RNA sequence: UCCCCCGUGCCCAUAGCGGCGUGGAACCACCCGUUCCCAUUCCGAACACGGAAGUGAAACGCGCCAGCGCCGAUGGUACUGGGCGGGCGACCGCCUGGGAGAGUAGGUCGGUGCGGGGGA
RNA sequence: GCCAUCGAUCAACGGAUAAAAGUUACCCCGGGGAUAACAGGCUGAUCUCCCCCGAGCGUCCACAGCGGCGGGGAGGUUUGGCACCUCGAUGUCGGCUCGUCGCAUCCUGGGGCUGAAGAAGGUCCCAAGGGUUGGGCUGUUCGCCCAUUAAAGCGGCACG
RNA sequence: GGUCGCCUCCUAAAAGGUAACGGAGGCGCCCAAAGGUCCCCUCAGGCGGGACGGAAAUCCGCCGGAGAGCGCAAGGGUAG
RNA sequence: GUAGAGCACUGAUAGGGCUAGGGGGCCCACCAGCCUACCAAACCCUGUCAAACUCCGAAGGGUCCCAGGUGGAGCCUGGGAGUGAGGGCGCGAGCGAUAACGUCCGCGUCCGAGCGCGGGAACAACCGAGACCGCCAGCUAAGGCCCCCAAGUCUGGGCUAAGUGGUAAAGGAUGUGGCGCCGCGAAGACAGCCAGGAGGUUGGCUUAGAAGCAGCCAUCCUUUAAAGAGUGCGUAAUAGCUCACUGGUCGAGUGGCGCCGCGCCGAAAAUGAUCGGGGCUCAAGCCCAGCGCCGAAGCUGCGGGUCUGGGGGAUGACCC
């Protein structure tokens, strides 16, 4: 048995995993949003940015933009520039979008 | 209802040899032990005929041990219809599952009516401690007419004994006989 | 004399053999492009450095060594580890 | 007359008869049974014939069990025709029996009664046979 | 470096179904609202956004129990690569190496990787 | 010409021509026992003969005489299957003539049982020494029929 | 008399391949959406409840891993 | 993904349970209560079957890497072919009839081309064995060792009495030897001997009496050391007369069932018979054990030929 939730997840995640790039995963809780970057070859998170960890607040979308930007800072430092965006079970829009838009001008190539 | 039977250990000796030497290869196990064994065939036979899975058999091991066992299973030569291996299940203080001989008593109303008692189950599987393993489990099959039947859900059960199957496991029934005049409409069919 | 009313046969045909199967095995060295598995449906799934053609053919995408894998419920996979 | 109600396929290849019986080697219902000693295709005519013989022997009484069933289609090309031009037609059904297979069983009839009835039955069968009594070994199986 | 939670892989049911219990500090979830972005072949159910009054009822996490499901020896046998023998013949049998399936004993209410948050 | 593309039940589908059916006992040549018909052989489904079972018949009584449903064989007379010798030839039915062998015996001989009173008959066993008619019909073998008879046997021998 | 090319399954003896006038079936088409992609959704069936309404029209609930669907025969594949 | 095995899928399947519906009777019908030694979907338990079923699954087979392997191995290029009727046997399948010196495939083998040699009487392809030539030398193989005919009338130990051996089945049998298990037994058994073995059978009945014994009619009760409304003979019938049966007697074994070895019957053909023959019976048959020997063109010894390779030659010629 499966929720449409889970089905979407696998469906969008698998497609990205095939392209073999680094993976920018995202979690979007009611109160926060989190974004880690994963090497699925080794199965390991290389760098992570989040609202909770940023001790951040001030409207979800505007917040989301920053965690992306912050994510790029720690990423580019390590050497990461090329990446693929795991949009999870979430429609590419609003909060998730803002995270991407931030992480974009933050320097990430995607 | 408690039998003895001398047993011996074994390792490399080929089963084939052991058999054409009139012994019967076997095994001896419970959650704690497991040992290759053999018994004398003709000696096992006379014992097992009486004891069966139903009654405890005590294995007299060479090292002076005397183990309570149930025969868990017996492997047959298909061609010859003749035993070729035994499983001895060493009893422990614990409760164990096992088959207990049903004993139908009273000649059914249907049998008198000319039918026949089909003894569907002849033993019934049961949870019970070793110290208190029953045997004869009576069943009043007397009220049973032709077309009737009784199930596990209708048994005596000595105290401390568990109906270890489905209650609805049908125990026995009474069936119409064979009859030469049935052949008529069987020919008219 | 002999040759009496015999009969006929309402069937009696077949298709050509299709030579399906695994074509390169685990541990075999392969050039990029090498056919790894001819199949019907995904009896095998494409893994690392392995692509799948329109008729489910599995081929190597890199020079490397062929490697098999049974991931239980997720199916069976053919990979190609590249070589350093 | 035994034969399948329905059939996935109408003609069936012959096959060999390797080994002892696959199973159905222990008495499972009555007190005495008839066991196959050599293998054969037992015709549906023979099954029925044995059946009737027992029935007739103990006229009204006891119950007969039949542990074999003819599901194999038996083919025969017409008389006086040559080889080729298709496979023959189905002309009956047999049950493939192998040594060790209990084929019949009886119950609720006296020991002597059972012995004669099962004995006559075997006389109808195209093979050597033996009668057997239900054992501790059978109930153990 | 022990404990709890969140995201995420790997092993692919010994991990599951079902039952009973536990958890809201934090996280997470249901929750509150439809102004804005977005949305419904109808419905703010879903997707989405702005929130934080309430609640762990649901969901989820963690436990516990073996009815189900799942896993499952040893021993023995079927079958068999190779080498042979008996019988007019149907078929049997021997040595050597390999060796199931079923069933018996029994196991199981998961185990582990990387990152994040919170503890003592 | 090159590029693109069209006209094929060329379906006997690797497609002989753009274009094609029969007949021969009036026949002919090259080959084949690589292949049929005769006969042999292997087989024995079919054929003939003999058994096992004992349901039931026989007033009564399974077995005097019978033998449901089924099962096991022998033979190598019939019709077949196969294609092994023979196609640089193994002449094919019936009749006649001359037979000879088999015995699963038609008669004669010796027996057992009988639902054997006697006379007869039935069934089985032994027995192959000898015997086993003349005509009408049809090419017939077979078969029917006339008149007899102890009997008017059946098969093998390339259906001698 | 039947057949003649192509496809699916068995025969086929656990790689490939494998014969017979062996056992079963199909094809000589089709679709401007039945194609490309992005996004979303998940069957069949059972039980219960529901005007006309039934075995079966459409709606609600619980169950359900795939027994449905995938133009067409069969096989393989397939709801991650 | 086969052999085996299994029923989880697709189908098949016998019995039972459970249970929609269907059928017969009841209530009687308008609807409902039906109850059912009937028919039966789904479902459950027992028990199975399948090339085109598989939850399972060997042995093997395939390919790759590493290692051994120097072989009338292998790989590349080119010149010359012939072959494209195969066959027998073993094994696995299809067809056939679980027929064929049948047919069609697959793996192997041999004949083909080894109709050369030993064995199997004789016999392409079964057993043994791959013939360069010579020998009046030796060892072995298969198969054999009584004579034809080379070698044991060898040595232990059993079985067989049919000439089984020396070619057949269901099935039939106090053949025979060997293992068992089961009752009987001197608390005197089995075998016979043996005093006994009255019926008020006034059989319920019977009719030219059809009073135990055509008449398959409760199918009585007695005296007990034991005697049946009868196991039978002269009868449609009285007499007669056996058996059951206890009783002694007798004195030591008897009855029934199962398994194994070897044998018996079932067992009829056509020119003259026969295991190849003679002939064979504590074998010259079968089985178990041992020690000898015979024997093929195989292997060995001696001589020679030729091909190839490697040496020699401290050179061809020649030599090992
Ligand atoms: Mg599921
Ligand atoms: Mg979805
Ligand atoms: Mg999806
Ligand atoms: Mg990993
Ligand atoms: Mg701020
Ligand atoms: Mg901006
Ligand atoms: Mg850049
Ligand atoms: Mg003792
Ligand atoms: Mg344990
Ligand atoms: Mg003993
Ligand atoms: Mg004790
Ligand atoms: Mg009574
Ligand atoms: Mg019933
Ligand atoms: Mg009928
Ligand atoms: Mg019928
Ligand atoms: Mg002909
Ligand atoms: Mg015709
Ligand atoms: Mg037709
Ligand atoms: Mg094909
Ligand atoms: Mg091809
Ligand atoms: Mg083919
Ligand atoms: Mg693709
Ligand atoms: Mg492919
Ligand atoms: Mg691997
Ligand atoms: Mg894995
Ligand atoms: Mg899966
Ligand atoms: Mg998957
Ligand atoms: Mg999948
Ligand atoms: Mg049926
Ligand atoms: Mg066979
Ligand atoms: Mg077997
Ligand atoms: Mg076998
Ligand atoms: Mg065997
Ligand atoms: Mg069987
Ligand atoms: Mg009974
Ligand atoms: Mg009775
Ligand atoms: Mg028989
Ligand atoms: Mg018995
Ligand atoms: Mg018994
Ligand atoms: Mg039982
Ligand atoms: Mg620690
Ligand atoms: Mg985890
Ligand atoms: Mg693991
Ligand atoms: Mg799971
Ligand atoms: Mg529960
Ligand atoms: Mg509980
Ligand atoms: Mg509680
Ligand atoms: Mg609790
Ligand atoms: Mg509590
Ligand atoms: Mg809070
Ligand atoms: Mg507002
Ligand atoms: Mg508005
Ligand atoms: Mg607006
Ligand atoms: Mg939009
Ligand atoms: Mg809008
Ligand atoms: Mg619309
Ligand atoms: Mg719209
Ligand atoms: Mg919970
Ligand atoms: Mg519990
Ligand atoms: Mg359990
Ligand atoms: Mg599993
Ligand atoms: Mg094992
Ligand atoms: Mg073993
Ligand atoms: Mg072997
Ligand atoms: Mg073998
Ligand atoms: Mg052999
Ligand atoms: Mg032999
Ligand atoms: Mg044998
Ligand atoms: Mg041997
Ligand atoms: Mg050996
Ligand atoms: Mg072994
Ligand atoms: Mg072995
Ligand atoms: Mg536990
Ligand atoms: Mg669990
Ligand atoms: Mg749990
Ligand atoms: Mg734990
Ligand atoms: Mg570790
Ligand atoms: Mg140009
Ligand atoms: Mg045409
Ligand atoms: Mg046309
Ligand atoms: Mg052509
Ligand atoms: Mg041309
Ligand atoms: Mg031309
Ligand atoms: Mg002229
Ligand atoms: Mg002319
Ligand atoms: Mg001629
Ligand atoms: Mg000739
Ligand atoms: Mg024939
Ligand atoms: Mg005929
Ligand atoms: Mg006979
Ligand atoms: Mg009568
Ligand atoms: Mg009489
Ligand atoms: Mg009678
Ligand atoms: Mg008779
Ligand atoms: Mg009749
Ligand atoms: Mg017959
Ligand atoms: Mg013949
Ligand atoms: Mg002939
Ligand atoms: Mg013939
Ligand atoms: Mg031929
Ligand atoms: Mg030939
Ligand atoms: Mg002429
Ligand atoms: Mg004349
Ligand atoms: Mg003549
Ligand atoms: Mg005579
Ligand atoms: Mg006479
Ligand atoms: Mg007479
Ligand atoms: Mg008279
Ligand atoms: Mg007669
Ligand atoms: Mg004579
Ligand atoms: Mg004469
Ligand atoms: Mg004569
Ligand atoms: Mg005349
Ligand atoms: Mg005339
Ligand atoms: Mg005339
Ligand atoms: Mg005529
Ligand atoms: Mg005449
Ligand atoms: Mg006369
Ligand atoms: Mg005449
Ligand atoms: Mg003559
Ligand atoms: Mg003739
Ligand atoms: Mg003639
Ligand atoms: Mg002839
Ligand atoms: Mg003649
Ligand atoms: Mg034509
Ligand atoms: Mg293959
Ligand atoms: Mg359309
Ligand atoms: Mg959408
Ligand atoms: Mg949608
Ligand atoms: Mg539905
Ligand atoms: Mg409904
Ligand atoms: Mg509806
Ligand atoms: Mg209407
Ligand atoms: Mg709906
Ligand atoms: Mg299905
Ligand atoms: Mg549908
Ligand atoms: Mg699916
Ligand atoms: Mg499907
Ligand atoms: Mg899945
Ligand atoms: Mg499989
Ligand atoms: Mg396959
Ligand atoms: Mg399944
Ligand atoms: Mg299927
Ligand atoms: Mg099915
Ligand atoms: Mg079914
Ligand atoms: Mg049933
Ligand atoms: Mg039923
Ligand atoms: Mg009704
Ligand atoms: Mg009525
Ligand atoms: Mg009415
Ligand atoms: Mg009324
Ligand atoms: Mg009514
Ligand atoms: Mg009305
Ligand atoms: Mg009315
Ligand atoms: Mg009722
Ligand atoms: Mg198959
Ligand atoms: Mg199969
Ligand atoms: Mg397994
Ligand atoms: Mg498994
Ligand atoms: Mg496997
Ligand atoms: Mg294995
Ligand atoms: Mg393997
Ligand atoms: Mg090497
Ligand atoms: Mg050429
Ligand atoms: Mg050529
Ligand atoms: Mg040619
Ligand atoms: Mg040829
Ligand atoms: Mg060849
Ligand atoms: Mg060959
Ligand atoms: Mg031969
Ligand atoms: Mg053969
Ligand atoms: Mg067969
Ligand atoms: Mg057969
Ligand atoms: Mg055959
Ligand atoms: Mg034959
Ligand atoms: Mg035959
Ligand atoms: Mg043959
Ligand atoms: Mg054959
Ligand atoms: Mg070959
Ligand atoms: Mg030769
Ligand atoms: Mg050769
Ligand atoms: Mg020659
Ligand atoms: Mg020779
Ligand atoms: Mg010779
Ligand atoms: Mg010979
Ligand atoms: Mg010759
Ligand atoms: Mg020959
Ligand atoms: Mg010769
Ligand atoms: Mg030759
Ligand atoms: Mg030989
Ligand atoms: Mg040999
Ligand atoms: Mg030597
Ligand atoms: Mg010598
Ligand atoms: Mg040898
Ligand atoms: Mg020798
Ligand atoms: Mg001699
Ligand atoms: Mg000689
Ligand atoms: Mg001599
Ligand atoms: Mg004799
Ligand atoms: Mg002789
Ligand atoms: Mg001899
Ligand atoms: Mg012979
Ligand atoms: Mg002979
Ligand atoms: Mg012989
Ligand atoms: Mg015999
Ligand atoms: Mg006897
Ligand atoms: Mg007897
Ligand atoms: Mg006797
Ligand atoms: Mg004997
Ligand atoms: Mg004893
Ligand atoms: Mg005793
Ligand atoms: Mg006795
Ligand atoms: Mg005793
Ligand atoms: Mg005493
Ligand atoms: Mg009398
Ligand atoms: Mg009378
Ligand atoms: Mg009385
Ligand atoms: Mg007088
Ligand atoms: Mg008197
Ligand atoms: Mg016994
Ligand atoms: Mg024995
Ligand atoms: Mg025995
Ligand atoms: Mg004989
Ligand atoms: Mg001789
Ligand atoms: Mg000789
Ligand atoms: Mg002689
Ligand atoms: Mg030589
Ligand atoms: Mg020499
Ligand atoms: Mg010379
Ligand atoms: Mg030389
Ligand atoms: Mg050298
Ligand atoms: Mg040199």
């Amino acid at each position: 048995r499966l929720t449409a939730y889970e089905r979407r997840k696998f469906r969008v995640r698998n497609r990205i995993k095939r392209t073999g790039r680094l993976r920018l995963s995202v979690f979007r809780s009611l109160k926060h949003i989190y974004a880690q970057i994963i090497d699925d070859e080794k199965g390991v998170t290389l760098v992570s940015a989040s609202s909770l960890a940023l001790k951040l607040k001030g409207n979800k979308t505007e917040v989301a933009r920053q965690v992306g930007r912050a994510l790029a800072e720690k990423a580019l430092a390590l050497g990461i520039k090329q990446v693929a965006f795991d949009r999870g079970p979430y429609k590419y829009h609003g909060r998730v979008k803002a995270l991407a838009e931030g992480a974009r001008e933050g320097g990430l190539e995607f | 209802m408690e039998y003895r039977l001398k047993a011996y250990y074994r390792e490399g000796e080929k089963p084939s040899a052991l058999r054409r030497a009139g012994k019967l290869p076997g095994v001896m196990y419970n959650r704690h032990l497991n040992r290759k064994v053999y018994v004398d065939l003709v000696e096992f036979d006379k014992v097992f005929r009486q004891a069966s899975i139903h009654h405890v058999i005590v294995l007299e091991l060479p090292d002076g041990q005397s183990l309570p066992t149930l025969v868990r299973q017996v492997n047959l030569d298909k061609r010859r219809r003749r035993p070729e291996h035994v499983d001895f299940f060493v009893l422990s203080d614990e409760p164990v599952e096992m088959y207990v001989p049903l004993r139908f008593v009273g000649t059914p109303a249907g049998v008198r009516a000319g039918g026949v008692l089909q003894e569907i189950h002849r033993d019934i599987l049961v949870k019970v401690s070793p110290r208190n393993i029953p045997e004869f489990i009576e069943v009043d099959v007397s009220g049973l007419e032709i077309g009737d039947s009784l199930h596990a859900s209708d048994l005596k059960l000595p105290p401390g004994v568990e109906l270890a199957v489905s209650p609805e496991e049908t125990i026995a029934a009474v069936v119409p006989p064979e009859d030469v005049e049935k052949l008529a409409e069987e020919a008219a069919a | 004399a002999h040759k009496k009313g015999l009969g006929s046969t309402r069937n009696g045909r077949d298709s050509q053999a299709k030579r399906l199967g695994v074509k390169r095995y685990e541990g075999q060295v392969v050039r990029a492009g090498n056919i790894l598995v001819r199949q019907r449906g995904t009896r095998f799934k494409p893994g690392k450095n392995v692509g799948m053609g329109r008729d489910f053919t599995l081929f190597a995408l890199v020079d490397g060594v062929v490697e098999f894998q049974d991931r239980g419920r997720l199916g069976r996979y053919v990979h190609v580890r590249p070589l350093a | 007359m035994l034969m399948p109600r329905r059939m996935k396929y109408r003609k069936q290849q012959r096959g060999r008869l390797k080994g002892a019986t696959k199973g159905g080697d222990y008495v499972a219902f009555g007190d005495f049974g008839l066991v196959a000693l050599e293998p054969a295709w037992i015709t549906a005519q023979q099954i029925e014939a044995a059946r009737v013989a027992m029935v007739r022997h103990f006229r009204r009484g006891g119950k007969i069990f039949i542990r074999i069933f003819p599901d194999k289609p038996y083919t025969k090309k017409p008389l006086e025709v040559r080889m080729g031009k298709g496979k023959g037609n189905v002309e009956g059904y047999v049950a493939v029996v192998k040594p060790g297979r209990v084929m019949f069983e009886v119950a609720g009839v006296t020991e002597e009664q059972a012995m004669e009835a099962l004995r006559i039955a075997g006389h109808k069968l195209p093979i050597k046979t033996k009668i057997v009594r239900r054992d501790a070994y059978d109930e153990a199986q």
